[PDB]
């Protein structure tokens, strides 16, 4: 998921911003 | 804290940013 992606990886903002309530 | 590797606390800190007042979900599942 994210946690792991963003780790891993490199998120865009906007995949961030999907987490926001 | 865009384009890097954002692990651990600091993933908390970038959606603690991004989000606001909205507040935000995390889960490590």
């Amino acid at each position: 998921g994210i946690v792991e992606q963003c780790c891993t990886s490199i998120c865009s903002l906007y995949q961030l911003e999907n987490y926001c309530n | 804290f865009v384009n890097q590797h954002l692990c651990g606390s600091h993933l908390v800190e970038a959606l603690y940013l991004v989000c606001g007042e909205r507040g935000f979900f995390y889960t490590p599942k």
